[PDB]
RNA sequence: CGGGACCGAGGACCGCGCUCUGCAAGGAUGCUGGCGUAAUGGUCACCAGCGACCCGUCUUGAAACACGGACCAAGGAGUCAA
RNA sequence: GACUAAUCGAACCAUCUAGUAGCUGGUUACCGCCGAAGUUUCCCUCAGGAUAGCAGUGUCGACCUUCAGUUUUAUGAGGUAAAGCGAAUGAACUUUAAAUAUGUAAGAAGCCCUUGUUACUUAACUGAACGUGGGCAUUCGAAUGUAUCGACACUAGUGGGCCAUUUUUGGUAAGCAGAACUGGCGAUGCGGGAUGAACCGAACGCGGGGUUAAGGUGCCGGAGUGGACGCUCAUCAGACACCACAAAAGGCGUUAGUACAUCUUGACAGCAGGACGGUGGCCA
RNA sequence: GGGAUGGCUUGUGGCGGCCAAGCGUUCAUAGCGACGUCGCUUUGAUCCUUCGAUGUCGGCUCUUCCUAUCAUACC
């Protein structure tokens, strides 16, 4: 797999290599490509200094680069809201096009005929024996 | 490795950080020879 | 610690594709009130079924009241307590007419003779001796002794503490 | 305070102490709530109150 | 304590003119009075103009005028508040109703010689208090020695 | 349904209303007494309860150290030009 | 290096001369509105510099675009806890999956489709770059908040300070020494810790009433010799303790427990009795 | 022109080995470990081996305190 000037990549640093490695903080980050060489690739990292962001360039072997899946999510979203809107107009009828946050869980009801609740002690008792 | 951004500007095309070392250490190196030589003349000269 | 009350906590895992019929678990806990009695059944469920709170629900919780509260009992309560040194086992014996009352009793007399806490102490039994043979400790067998009167040397009189000065010495006889 | 709870607050618009606002329940602020914890106390009031 | 990581800003801009002139004093009453009481934005903005010291009103010359008056303009009433210039480079004058806070002799003299009219703001507010069928226009703001040794 | 404290901003009308001859409805009125002067109020001196390091200045991060101050009057220190 | 008019390692007098100092001292009414700062990055350092950042006055621009030290969603780092192995295989096992905070992305300024060129690239009109035209407004495509905009001009102080929590790297006989984030202080009053740079509560216009926080209610001292159950008696108890002395320490102090063991086939303590014979066992 | 370690200390060495009651461990049998002990540091001898001031103390005169007691008192 080869990296092109633009695109947003994950640095993870793979191995048990980290033992000595000097500069830690830029494992697990991601960011923008600018330069590509045949094993390394320059990386631009954003860092938070109180109020305001700070950029920053680092040099990355390609073994340590991971294609990121940042926009994905995004991509998919639109096509899906293009196709279902398209549905939506084709049938007359509306539907939702955002996301909604997870709703409390509403009134429901359990049986317990075959499902008699076990009563627990603090420790177990097999555990005491 | 982190990179200045004025470095990197000045940096030519193709060229990367991960060679600047070795570079220096031609640079050196040669430097060195042509020491030696100049110094194995003037002894064959002597 | 506290009012206290018993309450049965029954709660389970959320259900899932795979698993559409969770196990419920039943707990009974001495708690000040609901808040409290679901948060210890959670830490509970967390420290032996490895069940978290956002990966569960409470089915429900109940009051569970005595059934003779006018009916003196023994209780004996097997528990273990956390010092410096580790856990450590420990069976005591309270003359209460509740459950509760003798969970307060307990955690009272903890905290006085060894300066345990409540997050120290896990409530492992609380049992009702059914026969005054099951009575172990001298303390309570003396009170379960036949014919039981005692007199009351020494008493104090009941004197206001808004009244400062009192015309007569006052008397400890009756 | 430190600046992600002072963030939240601002937020919630609680920026006073005895500041009461009504919060829909989502997981979205659910959890904002649960950050702030330290600082605020919080419940599901009925009719009266309201 | 209230907590205010924000910051109510005090307003950045002129509310009345820093100028002593009595006259451009009236022009401010006549124009609170028509930017209060009427729906065009024209009196608000020629308010705006008014309360504007010098830099801010960069003269306008005949030649920017005449340029501005193509394609559809040539009845449009032109509005500047600021100074009419006269441009030697304009050899033509064209028949045009300018209304200025003031104009040089030679641009008036112009002005009525190719036979336009030549108006003052509050001849201006008395035939068009809503600013109707007119053309607002602005002298070169950059043009300055300070602005080009920026 | 009682018991108590503090407060009365505004000054023709307009409004929202109600239990609708009117009202507790967009902010106090009604009745009565004593006195009409040092009585209230104010200033100064002193006692009492509580509170309260001696000012600049300097240093660094800050104190401490250090330095100046017996008292009073009059001068007395970011001006002018290019 | 003595003396040369109380003056000598260079006399006294006037002048240049109001000589120079980066060092010391001082620098004059009131009220109002804002309001700070300590390696960010570069230069050979000390007898070093700029510079980022943080601020105030003016303005002007459609004060237009909305953005945000926050959560959620998707995906990374942390797979690390955990459940199972009647799923396979054996922290390095996995269907699944931790807590803390943390990186990137979440629209009309966007998403694709099509046409060409390519001086990029590819075996290649193939990907992509640049243009071209079209489709998507039927919802503008999470939550919450939003007197929070932008751009110039001019002006000023401070720009290798102190303390503390957390994380991390080294250590010492013990002390401790670096960094990274955040909070406080220098600039700050109030209530409480008897008292006070670093503690707790809480931030400040002038007043009245009410209610509290931290801390308190025997007196000083406003508020309880309040209530319940226990423990402790110290020949300077203890009441703001955690560190040290200090140890697996010493106690015939006092309680509450745990484990093992004995006990009417008589336990523990006592009293009355027995405590024998080979045998003065061998050597010395 | 500036400037002028501290609830520390006390009576019993260090290094190396062994033992070790105990702590842990008992899918690994490792690792901490007091009390101890063993190695290195002249038949009452020799007197023919004194091993470096950067660090400063004294003295009167007089008073008081501590006890970690030389004497006196008791045991």
């Amino acid at each position: 797999r080869t990296y092109r000037v633009g695109d947003i990549v994950d640095i993870k640093v793979n191995g048990a290599v980290q033992k000595g490695m000097p500069h830690k903080f830029y494992h697990g980050k991601t960011g923008v490509v600018y330069n590509v060489t045949k094993s390394a690739v320059g990386v631009i990292v954003y860092k938070r200094v109180k109020h305001r962001y700070i950029e920053k360039r680092i040099n990355v072997r390609i073994e340590h680069v991971k294609p990121s899946r940042s926009r994905e999510d995004f991509l998919r979203r639109v096509k899906e809201n293009a196709e279902l809107k398209k549905k939506a107009k084709a049938e007359g009828v509306p539907v939702q096009l955002k996301r909604q946050p997870a709703m409390p869980r509403e009134a429901h009801t359990v049986s317990i005929a075959d499902n008699k609740p076990v009563t627990l002690a603090p420790v177990a008792y097999e555990t005491t024996i | 490795i982190e990179v200045s951004a004025a470095k990197e500007a000045m940096r030519p095309e193709g060229t990367s950080v991960r060679g600047d070392k070795r570079r220096e250490i031609r640079a050196r190196v040669k430097k060195n020879q042509k020491q030696m030589l100049r110094n194995q003349r003037i002894a064959a000269e002597k | 610690m506290g009012r206290l009350q018993e309450y049965q906590v029954i709660g389970r895992h959320l259900p899932t594709e795979a698993n559409p019929n969770p196990a419920l678990y039943r707990m009974r806990i001495f708690a000040p009130n609901e808040v409290v009695a679901k948060s210890r059944f959670w830490y509970f469920l967390r420290g032996l079924k490895k069940v978290k709170k956002a990966t569960g629900e409470i089915v429900s919780v109940n009051v569970i009241s005595e059934k003779h509260p006018l009916k003196v009992k023994n209780f004996g309560i097997w528990l273990r307590y956390d010092s410096r040194s580790g856990t450590h086992n420990m069976y005591k014996e309270y003359r209460e007419t509740s459950r509760v009352a003798a969970v307060e009793a307990m955690y009272a007399d903890m905290a006085a003779r060894h300066r345990a806490r409540f997050r120290s102490i896990h409530i492992l039994k609380v049992v009702e001796l059914e026969k005054t043979e099951d009575v172990k400790r001298p303390y309570i067998k003396q009170l379960v002794a036949k014919n039981l009167s005692f007199p009351l040397p020494h008493r104090v009189p009941k004197i206001s503490t808004k009244k400062i000065f009192s015309a007569k010495r006052p008397s400890t006889f009756s | 305070i430190p600046p992600k709870p002072r963030k939240i607050l601002q937020l919630l618009r609680l920026r006073q102490i005895n500041n009461g606002v009504f919060v829909k329940v989502t997981k979205a602020t659910a959890e904002m709530i649960k950050i702030v914890e330290p600082w605020v106390a919080y419940g599901y009031p009925n009719l009266k109150s309201v | 304590g209230i907590d205010l990581r924000w910051k109510h800003v005090r307003s950045s801009h002129r509310k009345a003119p820093k100028s002593d002139n009595v006259y451009l004093k009236l022009l401010v009453k006549l124009y609170r009075f028509l930017a209060r009481r009427t729906e065009a934005p024209f009196n608000k903005v020629v308010l705006r103009r008014l309360f504007m010291s010098r830099i801010n009103r960069p003269p306008v010359s005949l030649s920017r005028i005449a340029r501005n008056l193509k394609n559809g303009n040539e009845k449009k009433t032109v509005v500047v508040v600021a100074t009419v210039t006269d441009d030697n480079r304009l050899l033509q004058v064209p028949k045009m109703e300018v209304a200025a806070l003031r104009f040089t002799a030679k641009a008036r003299a112009r002005i009525e010689a190719a036979g336009g009219r030549t108006l003052t703001l509050d001849q201006l507010a008395l035939e068009k208090p809503t600013g109707a069928n007119t053309l607002l226009l602005r002298g070169p703001k950059n043009a300055r020695e300070a602005v080009k040794h920026f």
